[PDB]
């Protein structure tokens, strides 16, 4: 809306519109199997619900969805729910692919295809990245000069291209803004897109399980911020984080606010 | 930038400096010349390489291209061996081998827009990738006795320095690209066999094919030509050649 | 100079000096051996020059520095241009080295040596520290009491005294500030020296590449800060590092200031 | 206190002429001297430091302000020199073979330069104005130059046979290369063993002071041909000895820190 | 008005007339062919 709006400093604070926006929108956790093998119980969602039902939230409201591991949850994540909260272990082993997992669902992209044998590209500004996605990624890039010739690598052997990716399954991949760039990707195996970053996604809500935060979602070196839906647990059992997120769920969603831009269940718009 | 580009840095009226950036599959192949001394057949007079063309027609990227190469070596290395001055030994006046010394020249020549009237070439580059050319197996068919065979040889081509040419035929004649390489000695040696004679790097004159129907590599060329603005004019490229009549 | 200067708000934001600064100033990189060796192309320099002049940096200002180890870098680190940038790896067992090392570049020294043969020294405020160079310094000190006698140790035995390093090729010793302390140090392989530590130097920025926070610049534990020109990236290959810190060199430049003090080309200015 | 910045200071001539500042600098400051070898292998003592010292003393420079440091050739200290104290003094014996390598070590000791990194393999530089040099240090410098023409290829040499290059420097442990302002200068240089950087000379140096031992003026400090200068902080003495030499410089160091004036920098 | 001279007597926009007037060591040398 182009419209502006107006108000004053005047009016009444209204209710709380808690024990409302529970009954009318749902809740997703995603938890890894990891959580349930400890546990080795075959009810406790149904547990959990009960519990949240103290909270407010009904009873066909809430809901779990497993992912064997981070990776595995960030080969094309869909999160399709009111309000999404992730459980993530913590793993210097890991650390920048559960960057990029954050990276990819806290923040709302807006993804156009790519055309590597077709056509070669480039990023614009700080905010147009190449996000890939597959079960083994390798992606090579040879920096081109002003007549469409190789830069330190060889437009035709690969070998000579640069490695910025090996066997990956979510990569996010920033090159240096204003030259065209020669790719090589494993195809397919692997989908790259051309990916703009938008207004951030206020609907889901990461929690490192785990060590000191460390999660760096802006490219950038100098900023490293800590958002309000980036929380860190310490832990050593799971039924423990769960009874904490279910008695501190009130202020996780009151830290996440309903999205704005449109509705779609993927992690990034598609707009060809 | 599309793979295959053409660009425009400059258009007066009837001519226009037209700018090409394009992918190549060069498909070239040796080709030999074997003279054989008479007598007996116990003495080969040269072994030696010939300028080699081969037309062939592959894919782009949803179009069909029709192309033109050929190939030539330059300043190889003329070795010979003569066991006996008998007419029953066997020998071998001069055969060529090829070393880092020497030098492979290729031209190349497409069916696309880039050679359609190129006469004026500047900006010229070209990013190619190393190759492997290994030699065949030539078995000397003597009279009598036993039969040496030639077998082995292996050398590195790696891009060098790119050109003009003119590949001349007896039926088209052509303004082409000329890519350079430069040897590198590999490991496989070629020897004689049943001689005295192994171990020697290079690569064999008789068989360098060793039975493929070409040798394959890829590259990217970008230059900028000459090209009049109407795109409709046409350089004769056919021939009807009445050359060394006295010969 | 010791006058004052004065100005006004109704002046107007001069324009950017960005794009002339890259033209008269210089930049310089300090990357690892690993780096190098990952890459394993002898282009790579070439290619971030031919990459950074799009960016506005000429083609003579960009240089790069290998460094082998943080230590040998520790070692009498010599920064000699008006823009430094260093890549460094983190690692647990070298958290107090690579944090020393950044107490060191990053802040300004002012040096004199010491005899400690003939002489016995002490320290006066929280800045005047004793920072000790070599290729294997292990240090000790025997505090002293009003009428110079040992106080858990004796002024001969040197066995007695108390070891604060073993062994490491650049220390940054703070004691008791107001007693005097004898010490003992491999004198053959290492100069130690009593510096003060002036204000901060703004032409260098450390970059860790690795992982969580740890560098405690000063020596008092309350303080923990983080500054500016100290980053933090999460790392799985270096081109991608490399790719980042040109297409965000100029927030790096902008988080940086050229210096004020004077030309030098060590780490601490000597007088004697 | 604002640093970095240059501003107008005032003053006046009515205003009296403050107290001596001399016996009061000297306790509050160090003074170092740069003797050769053949000075103390003439002497043959083992105590004529402490007794130099002593006598300082009755000049007023304390005990642990003198400090004295030992080098063995004039090309041996210019290799990297680091005069780093409060007034500095450089004992310098002449030589006909020599001139140039002590024209050079003054021109870099005198001066304050401000000197940048070079990486050859790379990049071709060239001198924007004529305070921009290339100083070269290490313990066998072969430098060799090719200027290059508008369209980067050479003038009398050729960009790959390194044996085309114009030799300027031949096995020098210090040299101080100008040459043509305008036009990019493609370099090989024996970069195992020294280093080269690319330095602009700013103001010159009052913290150091050369003392030529032996024969006449001779040190050409500005690469123009035209000034031939001789600054203050040049002495000269003519020798048959040297502890005439170093009697000399104690009962004279009052002068010698009245043409010395502390840094700027 | 030099020996080896190069002169331009028009210049258009991509193309140009140039003069060349230059003096020359023609060596050349004939090769007879002998059939028996
Ligand atoms: C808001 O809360 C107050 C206090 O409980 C209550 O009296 C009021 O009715 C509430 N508002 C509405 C609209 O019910
Ligand atoms: C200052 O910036 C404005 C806006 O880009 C520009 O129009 C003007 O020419 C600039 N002036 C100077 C002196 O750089
Ligand atoms: C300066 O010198 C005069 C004459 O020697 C002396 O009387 C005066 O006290 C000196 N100034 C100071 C501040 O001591
Ligand atoms: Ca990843
Ligand atoms: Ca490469
Ligand atoms: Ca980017
Ligand atoms: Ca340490
Ligand atoms: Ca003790
Ligand atoms: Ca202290
Ligand atoms: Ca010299
Ligand atoms: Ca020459
Ligand atoms: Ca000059």
């Amino acid at each position: 809306i182009n419209l502006p709006i107006t108000g004053s400093m005047d009016t009444a604070y209204a209710n709380s519109t808690q024990e409302e926006t529970f009954l009318t929108s749902t809740l997703c956790l995603y938890y890894p199997t990891e959580a349930a093998t400890e546990i080795n119980d075959n009810s406790w969602k149904d547990t959990l619900s009960q519990l949240f039902l103290t909270k407010g939230w009904p009873t066909g409201s809430v809901y779990f969805k497993e992912y064997t591991d981070i990776a595995s949850f960030s080969v094309d994540p869909q999160l399709y729910c009111d309000y999404n909260v992730v459980l993530m272990k913590y793993d210097a082993t890991l650390q920048l692919d559960m960057s990029e997992l954050a990276d990819l669902i806290l923040n709302e992209w807006l993804c156009n295809p790519m055309d590597i044998t077709l056509y070669y590209y480039q990023q614009t500004d700080e905010a147009n990245k190449w996000i890939s996605m597959g079960s083994s990624c390798t992606i090579k890039v040879c920096p081109l000069n002003t007549q469409t010739l190789g830069i330190g690598c060889l437009t035709t052997d690969t070998a000579t291209f640069e490695e910025v990716a090996t066997a990956e399954k979510l990569v996010i991949t920033d090159v240096v803004d204003g030259v065209n760039h020669k790719l090589d990707v494993t195809t397919a195996t692997c989908t790259i897109r051309n990916c703009k970053k938008l207004g951030p996604r206020e609907n889901v809500a990461v929690i490192q399980v785990g060590g000191s935060d460390v999660l760096d979602i802006t490219a950038d070196p100098t900023t490293a911020p800590q958002t309000e839906r980036m929380m860190r647990i310490n832990w050593k059992k799971w039924w423990q984080v769960f009874y904490t997120v279910v008695d501190y769920v009130n202020q996780i969603i009151q830290a996440m606010s309903k999205r704005s831009r449109s509705l779609n269940s993927a992690a990034f718009y598609y707009r060809i | 930038a599309q793979a295959n580009e053409d660009i425009v840095v400059s258009k007066t009226s009837l001519w226009k400096e037209m700018q090409y950036n394009r992918d190549i599959t060069i498909r070239f192949k040796f080709a030999s010349s074997i003279v054989k001394s008479g007598g007996l057949g116990y003495k080969w007079s040269e072994i030696s390489f010939k300028p080699a063309n081969y037309q062939y027609t592959y894919t782009r990227d949803g179009e069909e291209v029709t192309a033109h190469t050929t190939c030539s070596v330059n300043g190889m290395n003329d070795f010979n061996f003569n066991g006996g001055s008998l007419p029953t030994d066997f020998v071998i006046s001069r055969y060529e081998v090829i070393k880092e010394n020497s030098y492979v020249y290729v031209d190349y020549w497409d069916d696309s827009q880039a050679f359609r009237n190129m006469v004026y070439v500047r900006s010229l580059a070209a990013n190619l990738n190393s190759v492997i050319c290994t030699g065949g197996d030539y078995s000397f068919a003597l009279p009598v006795g036993q039969w040496p065979v030639m077998t082995g040889g292996a050398v590195s081509l790696h891009s060098a320095g790119v050109t003009l040419s003119t590949q001349f035929t007896d039926f088209v004649s052509l303004n082409s690209l000329r890519f350079r390489f430069r040897l590198t000695v590999e490991e496989p040696s070629f020897s004689i066999t049943r001689t005295r004679v192994s171990r020697l790097y290079g690569l064999p004159a008789a068989n360098p094919n060793n039975g493929k129907e070409y040798y394959e590599v890829a590259g990217r060329f970008s230059l900028i030509s000459l090209v009049p603005s109407n795109d409709d004019y046409q350089t004769p490229i056919t021939n009807s050649v009445t050359v060394r009549q006295d010969l």
